[PDB]
RNA sequence: AGUCGUCUCGGGCGAGAGCCCAUAUCGACCCCGAGGCUUGCUACCUCGCUGUCGGCUCUUCCCAUCCUGGCCCUGCAGCAGGGGCCAAGGGUGGGGGUGUUCACCCAUUAAAGGGGAACGUGAGCUGGGUUUAGACCGUCGUGAGACAGGUCGGAUGCUAUCUACCGGGGGUGUUGGCCGCCUGAGGGGAAGGUGCCCCUAGUACGAGAGGAACAGGGUGCCGCGGCCUCUGGUCUACCGGUUGUCCUCCCGGGCAUCGCCGGGCAGCUACGCCGCAGCCGAUAAGGCCUGAAAGCAUCUAAGGCCGAAGCGGCCCCCGAAAAUAGGCGGCCGUCGAGGGCUCGGGUAGAAGACCCGGUUGAUAGGGCGGGGAUGUAAGCGGGAAGGGUCAACCGACCCGCUUAGUCCGCCGCCCCUAAUCGCCCGAG
RNA sequence: GCAUGAAUGGCGUAACGAGGUCCCCGCUGUCCCCGGCCGGGGCCCGGCGAAACCUCUGCCUGGCGCGCAUGCCAGGGACC
RNA sequence: CCGACACAGGUGCCCCUGGGUGAGAAGCCUAAGGCGUGUCGGGGGAAACCCGGCCGAGGGAACUCGGCAAACUGGCCCCGUAACUUCGGGAGAAGGGGUGCCUGCGGGUGCGUAACCCGCAGGUCGCAGUGACUAGGGGGGCCCGACUGUUUAAUAAAAA
RNA sequence: GUCGAGGUCCGGGGCCCCGAAAAUGGACGGGGCUCAAGC
């Protein structure tokens, strides 16, 4: 060796390709003892700054510092299904699932459009824009007699988890009409309180405020921004070739040495870049609000979205999330939470900080 | 607790931007004798591949004089960045700036060698050097 | 949590933006944006600039 | 390529030096080896052409380990040194002269380790040296001329046929077709590495000088993955100033790099901002317990316990072609679910692909309102250094109507316009 | 003075030079460290439409070998 | 016309050229005359990358064999100008100040309030007045050849 | 000097062990083999 320097990029997020859906997906969950939804999902807003004094642990702590901050507005989620999982001979298996029957829609915005009344909206309407094939003369009875031979399943024992499945309500913001379906993971150590806690929740609509703590870590699931295909100096940050050079500057200098007689896959190249799966840990939650506005010291109250609105996108309507930093992903971009699956030794204490300043100002 | 008073050194919650890479000329700032050095190096940092080193507000550097009395001519001395043209961050988000480069000429402990300070002095240099802020007439 | 006033347009800005400018001399200037700053530096005259709160002054000045 | 005289490295005996003491450290004379990283020797392949040294760019590997992690002996009081062992995950930088490799030197640093890859890399680059044709100097030759002696100048060709790697798509198969959510065989990762500061503490140690460690707190630098609230750059959308010329003059415009200059939102960017677990399991050197062979002793022979930045897992990224080619709920078939083209647009984009909308309507345009960027429009009225018959009129420029005028690749409300008509696969 | 030298001239020299070489002010994207924008290619669509080159083919690790193998030996992978 | 061509070369640019700005047959704009045949078109935030241009914060050669490329200066008026020297020069050395438009006067040649040129005072706007176009960067040592000039058409322009 | 059965040495023979560090991932031909599928 002579001159040593570090390669260029990481190999650990390879292939860099285009994500496989747009839709995030978890491979893993925190281990949690109280019997919640371990997540939630939101769509991306914009981003402000606020003034706070800090509280965890630092040179500055308890100063006024300045911290920005990432909204993203929550609509409510729909709990509308359970699924339960056996053990199989390499993994996890689908033992069964059921869905409740379709229910009359009394939050989409529907307005009386000159000519017919009001459409008069119902589940299974927004729903299959998304599955496209549902459940024909589906009834109370038989949905009930199905959830009873899944408790019946579970106390034979094969059951060795829970999951809820539930499903984005975009219409309420008027962003879009077609819904998004994830499923989530449960807290506990029992089966059976999961299932009952899924149980008590089927059919129902689900808040921020009824699973997320404020002031807690969390990590931020979301697919990149869209680059598309960019040479090596941007995607893998290459030195540039010297100014003399009469091929180009851009470019990888030698691909490979005589031997082996073949490019490795670890030499930098041009391809994709951006719209990547992307997995961000220990962003902290500031605060939770509730109809686009936030409660600051119980006397004065300030509308989250700044004057003429976030740029490219519209005005927040429904609860939403302040995160503190940056997200992954687009304005619009569906954006998952989970509580944080590696928090440090030492974290701030579960509770919203004192909030001196909010930025509304405009930001176009 | 070890030196209470006879500390030189100190801490600060700021860090500048490091805008004065190596090669560049700062001016002089006290009455040490000394008029214009050039930075050849900044202490208590690694660089990489091809990277010049680079100082801002606060830092100590290793520097060459240029101008000054033929007894300080042609030698090498530590100084101490204490105010600079780029502007940088402090804890409110606002930004700060100066006039220009200067820079005090200190022992390697952080014991100034003159007597007297010219200009501002900025509060960050100040907190990281507690004999740089105590002789220092204008702080801000 | 104070809003500084610019010492060009003399309005008032927002915490968290501007910037501040030490002189030589010893004095502090504020900047509300790369705007104000340029102008002020090049010379500009804000009195004759209805955007900035010298031209109040200039026009009680004149009559 | 073969060989290893030579080179780098290691070992055997122990004269001798070490206040006594061969082995803390050095190791004469002599003897036995490893590597193929210096040079040499041979002439085995290549002269119907395998394009040189150095430098830049980029990838990868070995350990005989320079720093980082853990230890042993000491002529190890502490702080440090000398020698050796385990360990290749990470780091090993910036400059001066010289073409230089190298060596020398400078300021930093934890350290600024040596090497292999056709002395890695010219269908990647540069061309400073070597090595043509021109010329000068020294020496040699009667001369033409020569010099592993100096010096100035002296060209670097390419439409990828196959394979390889980087990303993007259409298919068949998976014992009928379709949609939606999942599991996770297997692969990749460094996603992390490393300094300094406060306290322990002027404490242990030490005659003094000097001067630690476990534990507990803070923070810088290098590396990696994201974002545009703030700051900076750009911003041939846009607004303003102004020069030459042309449209007769006024307004308003063409060209002169966007004519030039200042400012500039959205977008993109870094010089900006945010994020990156220390805990379990088994081990290497090493430290021990029980214990005989060998009635004692003994860490080893059988047996057991601790013990590394190293190894495996937790973590992140790709992942039903994973040939044992998966699971589940639903929908259809034995006319028909579910699709493609066509339509209005981008959370996307080289073609494909991907996402939202499509009268169950706010997708685009238009109207209105909000928020912005420039910076006060044209017209009219008054003043203006003066001149003019000191009259009419001319006059750069200034003040008021005027936060004006212009413009918006941002947002909200309103179906006013276009998201229509239509065409083709499709299991049996 | 290995191995300078006076007309194959010796020494010096103002002015001159797209000659060779060293230093200083100013300047700057040469560099730290690269980022935006503009016009033409590149890309897609409708036309006209060649050439260089070509034994047949064409995945790898250790090897045997005219001693540096896509094709041989033993293994590993590979749906088009 | 010659070069195999409806060749970006050569022969022939061989003779000639309204207006404005301007020293100018310079650059830019424009009248006359000519052309849209330096003859394949259409689409697009439709990328990477390559060629030709514009700008880049802080530092200012730390890059490199070497400041290669780019950048600084730039017209005109006034002041001022070194070592050396072959007394001719160096020299536009170096370095400093000014430059727009508008309102009125003075001056030179002139019969003239024709035309061209030269000063003076005052008012006034901008970041910038040779505002675009045009338009030198400078200095100090050493070697070689005195200078202008010529040379390997097709890798050497040099001290030959 | 009390126990109370073989002790203490020397030179040899067979197998094995230490001495024993390399660069794309990999070589007993491969899988693998321990009263052998080794000698
Ligand atoms: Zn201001």
């Amino acid at each position: 060796g002579k001159v040593h320097r570090p390669r260029r990029g990481s190999l650990g997020f390879s292939p860099r390709k285009r994500a496989k859906s747009i839709v995030p997906r978890i491979r893993s969950w925190p281990k949690e003892t109280e019997v919640r939804m371990l997540g939630f999902a939101g769509y991306k807003a914009g981003m402000t700054h606020i003034l706070m004094i800090d509280d965890e642990p630092g040179l500055t702590n308890g100063k006024e510092i300045f911290m920005p901050v990432t909204i993203i507005e929550t609509p409510p989620l729909r709990v509308f299904g359970i699924r339960a999982y056996r053990m199989g001979y390499l993994g996890l298996e689908t033992a069964t699932e059921v869905i409740v029957p379709d229910f009359p829609l009394d939050n989409y915005p529907a307005k009386e459009r000159k000519g017919k009344p009001k459409p008069k909206m119902t589940f299974y309407k927004l729903l299959e824009r998304r599955i496209a094939t549902l459940p024909k003369n589906y009834t109370q009875e038989m949905f009930e007699q199905k959830l009873g031979q899944l408790e019946d399943m579970i106390k034979e024992g094969e059951i060795v988890d829970v999951r809820a499945i539930v499903a984005t309500q975009p219409w309420v913001i008027k962003l879009k009409k077609k819904p998004e379906v994830m499923e989530y993971a449960i807290g506990g150590t029992s089966v059976e309180e999961k299932f009952n806690y899924i149980k008590e929740k089927l059919g129902k609509e689900l808040r921020v405020g009824e699973v997320l703590k404020e002031g807690e870590l969390l990590d931020v699931i979301a697919v990149t921004k869209g680059k598309g295909t960019q040479g090596p100096v941007k995607r893998w940050g290459i030195k540039l070739r010297a100014h003399k050079d009469s091929k180009g500057r851009r470019k990888v200098g030698s691909i490979g040495p005589w031997h082996p007689a073949r490019v490795m896959w670890t030499v930098p190249m041009a391809g994709q870049m951006g719209f990547h799966h992307r997995t961000e840990l220990n962003k902290r939650l500031i605060a939770i609000g509730e109809n686009g506005k936030l409660k600051l010291d119980e006397n004065t109250e300030i509308e989250i979205t700044p004057k003429g609105g976030f740029p490219h996108y519209g005005i927040v309507r429904s609860d939403f999330m302040m995160i503190a930093g940056s997200v992954p992903g687009a304005i619009k971009r569906i954006i998952r939470v989970r509580p944080a699956i590696r928090p440090p030794k030492k974290k701030p204490p579960v509770q919203r900080p004192q909030i001196t300043y909010v930025s509304v100002e405009s930001k176009q | 607790a070890k030196k209470g008073a006879g500390a030189t050194r100190g801490v600060s919650a700021v860090r500048p931007t490091r805008a004065l890479p190596v090669g560049a000329y700062l001016t002089v700032a006290d009455n040490s004798g000394a008029k214009v050095i050039q930075i050849i190096g900044v202490v208590e940092y690694h660089g990489t591949r091809r990277r010049l080193a680079s100082a801002g507000v606060g830092d100590m550097v290793v520097a060459t004089v240029k101008k000054g009395r033929p007894d300080m001519r042609h030698q090498v001395v530590r100084a101490v960045i204490i105010r600079q043209r780029k502007e940088y961050r402090r804890l409110d988000g606002m930004r700060v700036k100066f006039e220009d480069n200067a820079a005090v000429i200190v022992t390697p402990e952080g014991v100034p060698r003159g007597t007297e300070i010219r200009g501002p002095v900025a509060r960050e240099a100040a907190e990281r050097w507690v004999r740089i802020g105590s002789i220092a007439s204008i702080i801000v | 949590a104070r809003w500084n006033v610019c010492s060009y347009c003399g309005k008032p800005f927002e915490p968290g933006t501007g910037k501040m400018y030490v002189r030589n001399d010893g004095r502090v200037l504020f900047f509300c944006s790369r705007k104000c700053e340029r102008y002020y530096f090049m010379g500009r005259n804000p009195r004759k600039l209805k955007w900035t709160k010298a031209y109040q002054e200039a026009r009680l000045q004149r009559g």
